[PDB]
């Protein structure tokens, strides 16, 4: 009756960016990340390798709302270091470790009966 | 071979018992879920019923072979219908299929098994009434008497667990770390003794226990964790692990590449 | 009122056993469940509470 | 090919219009059903 379509949770809507990036006034050197249909599964995983960039100062991450499929991520860094940088990086870094696992648990089941 | 690692334990067709090993909880989690809710696969999501005199309603049959698992195999070279250029579905995005039930045995039953694949396959694992049954005919559709008939037709299409439950491969998974609360994660209930009245688990043999002498070690973070990824049939057990572990890596993909697609302007 | 494909629960499938689950009953009579490969209760009670209507809304007419 | 009225019990195809009665050919029990629709329904699988 007043329940969006499930395809909500996923699918961008007529034009929305997966990101929207704005800077932080609060503080400096700091940005605040929208992100678009997405949730912890992605969310928390970003939050948390950046917590490894001992250059990033700041980082936490947050589910406004539980209706809506977005959540926003916010980052601070050293001196003239920019974040979005950090994010790439600590962002690479994650596909690596998988990228590994992928590879470690292939050679790994191969060898089962 | 190099970062995180994994060392299989009895491991079987409809599961995959592992250990995962060298990665952040946080990471191990995010894994976790993608499989529970994000891979492709097939399911029924159309029915047009021309004839039915079962007992059951229209939709309620529906229901039932949204359910019924279809094979997924090369579930990856197809198309969403979201995607595809063809108004409404097609062989090139879509799996068709027939179900024609006549009661003529004076109980008569519908399996899964009685499922015809009318569309073109373009030869390609995929669309197939999953049966593990012992018989031969697994998912008992449903029953009917006499005279009672029931003409359907199926539409196969991707989707994933977010869109619906009819989709996600997994169904159930054991996740467990540090069974020696070290890290002290919880605070065990008790009436007199935590560690008499709390079952032990059968995770406690692949790492050391407590050691009393010991005080408490602080700079520990949770490393290794104890799974078990059991499987519906649709992607093979090993798969519904792997996939995982890649759907997850292309979204952390798109955050990158969505990334570079803002640098130009 | 026939049986659940797959528990509502955790997910897995249990069309098929219904007949293999009956039927370990009235012959081999016997546990059933826990040959019939269902572990956890999620899935079990599902099985194991079922109460097959169907039947006799088949013992109607047309 | 086309059907319009059914029977309670016997279920026979029968077919009528005004003043023609609303009995069956044979049992009196003067019910019927109005037999399914020609255009297929479409559902969904959720
Ligand atoms: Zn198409
Ligand atoms: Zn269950
Ligand atoms: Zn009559």
């Amino acid at each position: 009756m007043n329940a969006p379509d499930r395809f909500e949770l996923f699918i961008l809507p007529d034009d929305v960016p997966k990101l929207k990036i704005t800077p932080d006034s609060r503080v400096p050197n700091c940005i605040i990340i929208k992100f678009e249909r997405e949730d912890h599964t992605l969310a928390n995983l970003l939050r948390e390798e950046l917590a490894l960039y001992p250059d990033v100062t700041f980082v936490a991450y947050k589910v406004e709302h539980p209706l809506f499929a977005n959540f926003v991520m916010r980052l601070q860094t050293e001196e003239g270091t920019r974040p979005k940088q950090a994010l790439e990086r600590a962002c690479a870094s994650i596909i690596n470790k998988l990228k590994t696992l992928d590879h470690k648990f292939n050679e790994e089941w191969n060898i089962k009966n | 071979s190099k970062e995180p690692k994994v060392n299989i334990i009895n491991a079987q067709d409809d599961e995959v018992e592992l250990m995962l090993s060298d990665v952040n909880l946080s990471l191990a989690n995010s894994l976790r879920r993608t499989m529970l809710a994000e891979v492709p696969t097939l399911a029924i999501d159309l029915v047009e019923i021309k004839m039915n005199t079962s007992v059951l309603a229209d939709e309620f049959i529906s229901h039932r072979l949204g359910l019924i698992p279809l094979v997924s195999e090369d579930v990856e070279e197809m198309k969403y219908s979201r995607d595809c250029t063809c108004e409404d579905y097609c062989d090139e995005c879509s799996v068709v299929l027939e179900l024609s039930a006549r009661h003529e045995g004076e109980t008569t039953d519908v399996y899964s098994s009685s499922l015809i694949k009318v569309s073109g396959p373009g030869n390609l694992n995929v669309g197939e009434p999953v049966r593990r049954d012992d018989y031969d005919q697994g998912i008992l559709l449903c029953k009917l008497r006499n005279h009672q008939e029931l003409n359907i037709r199926c539409i196969a299409k991707k989707g994933i667990a977010k869109e619906h439950a009819k989709w996600s491969p997994c169904s159930a998974i054991a996740f467990e770390y540090d069974p020696h609360n070290k890290l002290k994660h919880t605070d065990f209930w008790f009436e007199v003794d935590a560690k008499k009245e709390w079952p032990d688990s059968k995770y406690a043999t692949w790492e050391e226990p407590p050691k009393p002498g010991e005080v408490f070690d602080y700079k520990a973070k949770p490393n290794r964790f104890y799974m078990t990824v059991e499987t519906t049939g649709s992607l093979k057990a090993n798969q519904v692990f792997s996939r995982g572990i890649k759907t997850l890596q292309e979204k952390l993909a798109n955050v990158l590449f969505e990334l570079e697609n803002s640098r130009p302007a | 009122m026939i049986i659940p494909v797959r528990c509502f629960s955790c997910g897995k499938v249990v069309g098929d056993k219904w007949d293999a689950y009956l039927r370990l009953l009235e012959e081999g009579k016997q546990d059933a469940l826990d040959e019939l490969k269902l572990k956890r209760y999620c899935c079990r009670r599902m099985v194991l509470t079922h109460v097959d209507l169907i039947e006799k809304f088949l013992r109607y007419n047309p | 090919y086309g059907v319009k009225y059914t029977c309670g019990a016997c279920a026979h195809n029968f077919s009528l219009n005004k003043s023609d009665p609303v009995r069956c050919k044979e049992c009196g029990h003067r019910v019927i059903y109005k037999a399914r629709t020609k255009r297929m329904s479409k559902f969904l699988t959720t």
